[PDB]
Order: structure tokens, then C-alpha cells, then sequence
RNA sequence: UAGGAUAGGGGCCUACCAUGGUGGUGACGGGUGACGGAGAAUUAGGGUUCGAUUCCGGAGAGGGAGCCUGAGAAACGGCUACCACAUCCAAGGAAGGCAGCAGGCGCGCAAAUUACCCAAUCCUGACACGGGGAGGUAGUGACAAUAAAUAACAAUACCGGGCGCAUUAGUGUCUGGUAAUUGGAAUGAGUACAAUCUAAAUCCCUUAACGAGGAUCCAUUGGAGGGCAAGUCUGGUGCCAGCAGCCGCGGUAAUUCCAGCUCCAAUAGCGUAUAUUUAAGUUGUUGCAGUUAAAAAGCUCGUAGUUGGACCUUGGGCCGG
């Protein structure tokens, strides 16, 4: 029976010590300050960070001039630079270890909407994402964890169908208009 | 075996109110955020 | 001290095989008596209750923990099982069809109930938490 | 089990077939043929998966039953034919010739050739020995048997065969210093010049080869294959002239192709 | 105001068709029906016979307005008769289907003679 | 050694002869709730446990045994016989083998449709056309995994902290909320013209018109003594009922039970049971301990085992970056 063969895995991990004031309030800091749906999203971010830091740690373990070191060091660095998650003049493969979950949370599309305006709130940013109000190049995106690359960051803009930036007015508009008319 | 259900029958019957729902999901973490350390 | 010769792999491997047996967990897990317990390597077990009994509680406490003598349909063991809710024993009745699960501490007596390792989690095919919470009556 | 296995499952398929994983349960199961059947490509993989002239099993069946697809001088209508190394696959309706060679990363390309270097093929010999009535014959790794061999053509050597005279026209003596290209393992695809050959009694003979630009490697005898005498090949090499390039180098190629446009 | 552009386009005179992936751009419109694609694609290629066309496997990408699919310009309707699966000829009305009831189709028939 | 048999080597078997083969480096024997492997879970490293299962190999078709055909079978969707089971009989006879798909009984803590299809992947035949419960599609499917809704924004308000003077005020900025307060916006859940999807339908993706006043288009699971996050709330019960993984609570002022409010952790998930990994430097080769906490044999000899003192020219140079 094929389609048994389609792989799939887990994306987060529940924390080791469930009830800690320090971690609990730090995670509430982050979840409220980025307006997230729950702490699953945050835990995905530590999982991705854990993955990349394991890779970077293993790369730093080796020595330079080692072709394995150079190759996926450069691959990891160009991945980071495509996500703009490192700044210019900062490609050293240690500033990958330096970065923290705030960096990933800052690239999510909600945050980018908030920082480009067009939301008037970060929770308003999330909802605008999920009501098909925003495209990237031409395709309307509704996943608030979209992880925009800088080559797409410049022209993140409304859809051509959303009432705010595109075409016809919404259903509340048209009910009010038709009962006025 | 005589005394089974004693206190759970002793207690008076009372009913809830008709509370307004609290927000779920994002909005619930919102109220927690801006209620713990925004106020 | 230890034997650390470069050629002592046989001695060290035999010695760990020999000395893991003093470990209680390994001995319990591989000795084969877990298949001689009542559940015999099962998580739960459907059984038939013989009677609602009620039993004493241990020295510091003083109470009557309401248990039942159940028979196992699978291999005929007769055991004692607790009923974990307030006044929940009434739902149980003689010769009803119950599901018996481990009572915690992994096959070892729990709390002040003397020598009882089992709990009732279903009766007559209805959830006992649901019975307690009037969600569904049998 | 109790007989020949007649189904082949996609994961069990050779890794150089490139074929995907959720594409189905089964793979073409190349029929018994003239080439080693783990080192081969079915003509269904030649048609549907590489050239895309069809889109289904049945459309490839239409292709082949039209009698167009002609291999090695004669049409082959089997849809699991084990076409392999320097088999030439011709199509009269497209007037288009292909020849099957390894590319440097261990897989099979269909290199176009014109008619003059499609009138003939080139293959190595397995062994030359006598037959009935003392007539010598030689055996190739393409399976072909040739009687009355030239008294100098020996084992492991290479021979060109036209498709009309259907016999030998010339032969490369497998020896030190002639260009080869490995046909199996991790070094397969890479052409190069034999630089040394050491023999150990009772085991595989080892061939040390040097590529056109400095790199050196080793290989077993069953995998190497002389092409031409000296450095010059007698066959049209693919877009990579048989040099396997290190991953860093191939990253630089794509970076330079990006920054050139 | 919807447009139609085709790429990955290749001719096969082994089966004498013109096979391509079409990338229709249909903004505002929900999606464009194949029966309506037929005559546009016919009138751009001058096929002289708008029935050799067969188009299939459309997606209508997430977000709408852009749809993919396959197109197969046959040159002879005779070629499209012989070299084609039956189902989409049946779809375009060039053949008809019959229903099965598999009892006695072979089993109790294998018993008498 | 000689032969017989096999497709073929061979004590595989026969005749004769020799007296050998394995073992403390564990044979033989016994257990295995043991098919093997690729691998799975967990993992700082090392490891520990698992691996029936879709990939490869082997073995079986109720239990044994024996053969026909055939290139290929000791075949079981082939036969013969026995044993267990069972069906039809008009009472002589006859047909059997779902550990194939689906489905029924039983066993159980434990596992779905007596569906559609050859269109795809391939197989098969005398064969471009037939066939294919292989295989795909669809229905049940909180096994597991992924994205991810349950509102958002504004001024009004009793108000609530600076910031414009900051006295003496008073109202002020992000709005913090008790606001079913007021208000127009946004939408998908759902309904659904149609098209697309499909072998044909169905789902998804698009999208005519419909589709939100907060009672609803209502989020739950468990917990509120310690661990361990969150009541020195209120009522009831009174060593009882009961809770409680452990420590413990309950003997009329219960932070621990039964209830209501509030709250908390996780959140479309969570609790429970068993088994297993971590914790566990509580199996320790890395890496434990043995005076007194469990542990140096009473003492010496002693074979295997383990471990074994020092000593042997690349000694000094050129040469090229
Ligand atoms: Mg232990
Ligand atoms: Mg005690
Ligand atoms: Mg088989
Ligand atoms: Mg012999
Ligand atoms: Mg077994
Ligand atoms: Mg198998
Ligand atoms: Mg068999
Ligand atoms: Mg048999
Ligand atoms: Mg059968
Ligand atoms: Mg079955
Ligand atoms: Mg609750
Ligand atoms: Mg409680
Ligand atoms: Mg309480
Ligand atoms: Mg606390
Ligand atoms: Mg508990
Ligand atoms: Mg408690
Ligand atoms: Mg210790
Ligand atoms: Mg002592
Ligand atoms: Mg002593
Ligand atoms: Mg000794």
C-alpha cells in the first residue's frame, strides 16, 4: 500500500519542566508581545532553533578547509541570509548560534505586517492574514507563520480582492448598502 | 456499604450562572498578557 | 577496582550480564513472572464482579475503602479492585461487567488501601466518569 | 521463493533510475536481456521519464508497437528492454539518434549523435575462447558473440561494431595509458586516462586512473571501460567531459551562472 | 478579461500531437470551463478542427485567478482516435460507456462448455 | 576409500575401515509472550529497549506425510492418504481448507466497507483490444503527524498608572478591563448556481447569490497544601463520605472531601492504565561503590583468563616554495 511511504514528523516538543514561573512568564512575554495563537507556535520556534544550532555546533566542532565544513556552513549561512535572519557583515557561522527565538518570531508574516503598518495592531495583523487580505507577490497568504524572505519582504501587500486594498466591498458593506438602497 | 453516597447526597444542589464566555486562543493569551503586566 | 585490561572485554561483558540481575527492575521485567500476575502483561482487563465488599484502611487513617471482588474472564483470577469516586460503588452491582486497570505504582499497593492494586474504570459498558458526571446513564 | 520474481517494487529499483517514490508500488522490472539488468534502463524509462514523448504506460506501449523505436540497428518492441551502456537508440520519424552514456554523477544521459557516429557502436569483450570444431569466438558484456576474432583481440578489450557489416572494424587494446570511463560504483561516469594497473593473484585487478585535470582514483576491472586510444575518445562525451566536480565546485558553477545573469 | 499562455510545450510526431502545460490567467472569474477553453485554444493555433483538443488535470491554485492544466493538440482526429485513452473521448462525447454486473461475466460461464 | 542418488559438491545414502568430532573462548541442554535484517523510540557522549507490519531474505497455508504436470512446486485460490473440523445427501455417495479482499462467530483491553475501478504503477496472455480484491479511488478512521478559527477596530463611559503645568490640579497615554455597553467594517464554519477534480462520482482549490451581537456559529481536559502554577474564598460533611502517584487531609472554623465563584497549566486537546526510554553517576567501559551505611573470600597455593620492566638509527644536514 503506497502512501505509507510519504514521510512526516513532529515540529515541536513539550518542555521538560512543566510548571516554572521564570519560563512561564518569559513565554507569556513572547506570546503576548507577538500575538500568537498559543505556545505551540513558540515551541516550534525553539525546535527550529534547536535544529539549526545543532547543525552549526557540529560544523564548528570541525576545522576549516574541511570541505564538509565549508559546504553546509555556506548553505546554512545563505539560508539565514535569504531569511534576512542575519545582518550584513555578520556571516561568520557563530552569529547563527548567537541568534535567539526573537529573531524567528520577528520574521513571521504577522510581525512584518505590523512593522509595515497596514494592521493598526498585531492581533489585527493576524486576523488580516487569515481573512485572505494579503498577498506576497501575487498569491494571497493566510499562514501567519509564513517566514518571509527579504527578497519578498519589500512588496508584502494587500490582495487585489480584499476590500481594503483590492476590489469589491465586503458582505457587511453590501448588506448595509442594499438596505440603505 | 451502608454509607455510600452519604456526603455527595448531603450537599445542596446549586446551579451556575450564565457567564459571558471568555475569549479563546489568541484573544485569551491577549487578555492574559494585557492583564498580568500591561495593567 | 575495575578490570581495565585492553583484552578484558569478555570479563566485563559477562560481569554486567551477571550483575544486572541484582537490579530489581531488570529482574522484575525479565524474570517471566509478569506473565504469571493476574493481568499477565496487560494494561486493562475486563472482568466480572462477584460482590461489592468494602475493606479497612491502614493505621494512620481510618475508613472503609469500597472495593469489589472481581473475576477475570480471561484467566479466572479472582482479585480485589477499588472504585475511585465518591459514593460511586452504588453503580456497581453483583455480577456486572467491569474493566479493571492498574491502580498506580505499577502493580504495587497504593496509599492506605491494604493490598489492592486495581481500579474500576468501566461498568456495563459505560464510562464511570460519565456515571459520576451524569453525562450518560447505563 | 518458487520461481523467478516477475514484479519489481519502486524502492527496490536501481538508484540511478531517478524515479520517484509515491509514483506507484511497482517499477518497470527490466526484462532479461543483453545487459546486466541492474546496470540498465528500460525503454519505458527512456521514453516516458526522460524524453516525455508519452505520459502513461499505455502511451509508451503505443510508441513501441508503432515499430518506430529502433535500438542498435533493429527495432525492439519490448517495453522493459534493458538498454544500457553505449546502446544507441534511434527514431526514424524524428530522424533522431541517441546514445546512452553515464554522466559524472552516476546516472544515464541520452547524448545525441549524428548519423555517422550512430552507424556503429562500441563495447568491451568479456572473454575469447574456442568453440565447436576449434573456431574461436569472443563474448562481450553486451552479450554479443563474435566468431573468428582478430588474433590480437583479447579479453577486457574494446571493439567497434557497425550495424550493417555487423562485425569488427577496429579494437582498442585495454592497456596502460588509454582513456577509460568507469561504469560502476561511486566513480562511475568519470572518464580518465589509465595511469597504473596492478594485479594481485586471485582477486580483482585494480586500475588507477587520472582525470583530465589532475584528480586520481582507483577502480575494479569489471567497471572500467576503454573508449579511445590515448587521450582522445572515439565517442562524443556528454556536457561534462567526464570530470566529476566536487560539490563546492558545482556550487561555484551555479553561483557564477547566477551572477553572469 | 482572461488570458491563456502555454509552456513546457513539445511536439511528438511519434504520436503526432502537440503536448503542453497551459497556465490560464483568469482573474475575477471563478474558473474557465474546458468547453470554453476549447474554442479559444483552437482559434489561436488554427487547428481547423476544435475536437482534436483534449485538456485535463486542472488545479486552480490557492488564492485563485491562476490555473494549470495539460493540453494535447492532435493533428489528425484519426490519430486522436487510435492513440488515446477511451475515457476522455467519452468525456468529449466521441465514445460511450456501458455498465457492468460481474456475476456470470466469467465464473459460472466457465462451468458449462 | 568405492559406489549409489542428485542438476551438482557432500554421510545425502550404502559396504568396508579408522576412533574420531564439540566444550569454562559456554558445546549439549532449557527458556524465549523469539521470524532475521534495513530499521523504531529515546539520546551530550556512551548507551537502553524495541523491530508482527507495506523494502529485502526465509518459512507456512488446519496438523503431518507423499507425488503428477512443468524450465520453474514437495504448489495447497494442484492432487493422494491419515488425524482434527465440517457441508450436501434422495442415506448409495459427494465436496472440502479466507494466515488472499470484504464480511460473519469466537477470543479478547484491543483493530474499518460483504463499496467502485482498471484510468494511473506494473504484471500477465497467442496479446496495442482481455484479465488483474496486485494496485488505485471512495466510506468508517482524534492510531500517529501538519497548517490552523472561536473575533478585530474605534470613540463613549465609573473609572485605572505617568506623560501637557504638576502644584492645586486633574482626566491622559499605550487604552488595561467590569462594560449583554454604542457603532459601522472583516471573514470562514456552514448553505450553495456553476465550473474544476474524477475511470464515474466525492473531497480539496476557485467562486453567482446567502451565511455573526455575543445568550451566540457557546472549548474542553484536569487541577487550586507541598513537589507544582494557581484560594490563610463561601456553603455542606464530620476519622464518615471520600481525596491522595508520595508526604499526608478529614475526630463541627477542612487552604486537601462534596459543591458555587474565582484562578491556573495545556488548549482542539488533555487525563487515565500498562510497557518502555530519560531521570539513572540507582548497572557505571566513558562512569558507581566494599572500615563503620549492602558489599574484601579465614588464609595461602594454583591452570586457563587478564596484565606484563628497560634496550634495537632515521642521529646531523642540504634542497624548494
Ligand atoms: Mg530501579
Ligand atoms: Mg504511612
Ligand atoms: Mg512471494
Ligand atoms: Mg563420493
Ligand atoms: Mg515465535
Ligand atoms: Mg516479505
Ligand atoms: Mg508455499
Ligand atoms: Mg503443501
Ligand atoms: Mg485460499
Ligand atoms: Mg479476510
Ligand atoms: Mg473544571
Ligand atoms: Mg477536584
Ligand atoms: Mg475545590
Ligand atoms: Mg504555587
Ligand atoms: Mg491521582
Ligand atoms: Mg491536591
Ligand atoms: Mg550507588
Ligand atoms: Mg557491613
Ligand atoms: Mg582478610
Ligand atoms: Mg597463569
Amino acid at each position: 500500500h503506497v502512501n505509507f511511504y510519504r514521510n512526516y514528523g513532529k515540529t515541536f516538543k513539550k518542555p521538560r519542566r512543566p510548571y516554572e514561573k521564570e519560563r512561564l512568564d518569559a513565554e507569556l512575554k513572547l506570546v503576548g508581545e507577538y500575538g500568537l495563537r498559543c505556545k505551540r507556535e513558540l515551541w516550534r520556534v525553539q525546535y527550529a532553533l534547536s535544529r539549526i544550532r545543532n547543525a552549526a555546533r557540529h560544523l564548528l566542532t570541525l576545522d576549516e578547509k574541511n570541505p564538509r565544513r565549508i559546504f553546509e556552513g555556506a548553505a546554512l549561512l545563505r539560508r539565514m541570509n535569504r531569511y534576512g535572519l542575519l545582518a550584513e557583515g555578520q556571516d561568520k557561522l557563530d552569529y547563527v548560534l548567537a541568534l535567539t527565538a526573537e529573531n524567528f518570531l520577528a520574521r513571521r508574516l504577522q510581525t512584518l505586517v505590523f512593522k509595515a503598518g497596514m494592521a493598526k495592531s498585531i492581533h489585527h495583523a493576524r486576523v488580516l492574514i487569515r481573512q485572505r487580505h494579503i498577498r506576497v507577490g501575487r498569491q494571497i497568504v493566510n499562514v501567519p507563520s509564513f517566514m518571509v524572505r527579504v527578497e519578498s519582504e519589500k512588496h508584502i501587500d494587500f490582495s487585489l480582492t480584499s476590500p481594503f486594498g483590492g476590489g469589491p466591498a465586503g458582505r457587511v458593506k453590501r448588506k448595509n448598502q442594499k438596505k440603505a438602497s | 456499604l451502608a454509607r455510600a453516597g452519604k456526603v455527595r447526597g448531603q450537599t445542596p444542589k446549586v446551579a451556575k450562572q450564565d457567564k459571558k464566555k471568555q475569549p479563546r486562543g489568541r484573544a485569551h493569551k491577549r487578555i492574559q498578557y494585557n492583564r498580568r503586566f500591561v495593567t | 577496582g575495575k578490570t581495565r585490561g585492553m583484552g578484558a572485554g569478555r570479563k566485563l561483558k559477562t560481569h554486567r550480564r551477571n550483575q544486572r540481575w541484582a537490579d530489581k527492575a531488570y529482574k522484575k521485567s525479565h524474570l517471566g513472572n509478569e506473565w504469571k500476575k493476574p493481568f499477565a502483561g496487560s494494561s486493562h482487563a475486563k472482568g466480572i464482579v462477584l460482590e461489592k465488599i468494602g475493606i479497612e484502611a491502614k493505621q494512620p487513617n481510618s475508613a472503609i475503602r469500597k472495593c469489589a471482588r472481581v473475576q477475570l474472564v480471561k484467566n479466572g483470577k479472582k482479585i480485589a479492585a477499588f472504585v475511585p469516586n465518591d459514593g460511586c460503588l452504588n453503580f456497581i452491582e453483583e455480577n456486572d461487567e467491569v474493566l479493571i486497570a492498574g491502580f498506580g505504582r505499577k502493580g504495587h499497593a497504593v496509599g492506605d488501601i491494604p493490598g489492592v492494586r486495581f481500579k474500576v474504570v468501566k461498568v456495563s459498558g459505560v464510562s464511570l466518569l460519565a456515571l459520576f458526571k451524569e453525562k450518560k446513564e447505563k | 521463493a518458487r520461481g523467478l520474481k516477475k514484479h519489481l517494487k519502486r524502492l527496490n529499483a536501481p538508484s540511478h533510475w531517478m524515479l520517484d517514490k509515491l509514483g506507484g508500488a511497482f517499477a518497470p522490472k527490466p526484462s532479461s536481456g543483453p545487459h546486466k539488468a541492474r546496470e540498465c534502463l528500460p525503454l519505458i524509462l527512456i521514453l516516458r521519464n526522460r524524453l516525455k514523448y508519452a505520459l502513461t504506460y499505455r502511451e509508451v506501449q503505443s510508441i513501441l508497437m508503432q515499430r518506430h523505436i529502433m535500438v542498435d540497428g533493429k527495432v525492439r518492441t519490448d517495453k522493459t528492454y534493458p538498454a544500457g551502456f553505449m546502446d544507441i537508440i534511434s527514431i526514424p520519424k524524428t530522424g533522431e539518434n541517441y546514445r546512452l552514456l553515464y554522466d559524472t554523477k552516476g546516472r544515464f544521459r541520452l547524448h545525441s549523435v549524428r548519423d555517422e557516429d550512430a552507424k556503429f557502436k562500441l563495447c568491451k569483450v568479456r572473454s575469447v575462447q574456442f568453440g565447436q570444431k576449434g573456431i574461436p569466438y569472443l563474448n562481450t558484456y553486451d552479450g554479443r558473440t563474435i566468431r573468428y576474432p582478430d588474433p590480437l583481440i583479447k579479453a577486457n578489450d574494446t571493439i567497434k561494431l557497425d550495424l550493417e557489416t555487423n562485425k569488427i572494424v577496429d579494437f582498442i587494446k585495454f592497456d596502460v595509458g588509454n582513456v577509460v570511463m568507469v561504469t560502476g560504483g561511486r566513480n562511475t561516469g568519470r572518464v580518465g586516462v589509465i595511469k597504473n594497473r596492478e594485479k594481485h593473484k586471485g582477486t580483482f585487478e585494480t586500475i588507477h586512473v587520472e582525470d583530465a585535470q589532475g584528480h586520481q582514483f582507483a577502480t575494479r576491472l569489471g567497471n572500467v571501460f576503454t573508449i579511445g586510444k590515448g587521450t582522445k575518445p572515439w565517442v562524443s562525451l556528454p556536457k561534462g567531459k567526464g570530470i566529476k566536480l566536487t560539490i563546492i565546485e558545482e556550487q561555484r558553477k551555479r553561483d557564477a551562472a547566477a551572477q553572469a545573469a | 478579461a482572461v488570458t491563456l499562455r502555454t509552456r513546457k510545450f513539445m511536439t511528438n510526431r511519434l504520436l503526432s500531437r502537440k503536448q503542453f502545460v497551459l497556465e490560464v490567467i483568469h482573474p475575477g472569474r471563478a474558473n474557465v470551463s474546458k468547453a470554453d477553453l476549447k474554442e479559444r485554444l483552437a482559434k489561436i493555433y488554427e487547428v481547423k478542427d476544435s475536437n482534436c483538443i483534449f485538456v485535463f488535470k486542472f488545479r486552480t491554485h490557492f488564492g485563485g485567478g491562476k490555473s494549470t492544466g495539460f493540453g494535447l493538440i492532435y493533428d489528425n482526429l484519426e490519430a486522436a482516435k487510435k492513440f488515446e485513452p477511451k475515457y476522455r473521448l467519452i468525456r468529449n462525447g466521441l465514445a460511450t460507456k456501458v455498465e457492468k454486473s460481474r456475476k456470470q461475466i466469467k465464473e459460472r460461464k466457465n462451468r458449462t462448455k
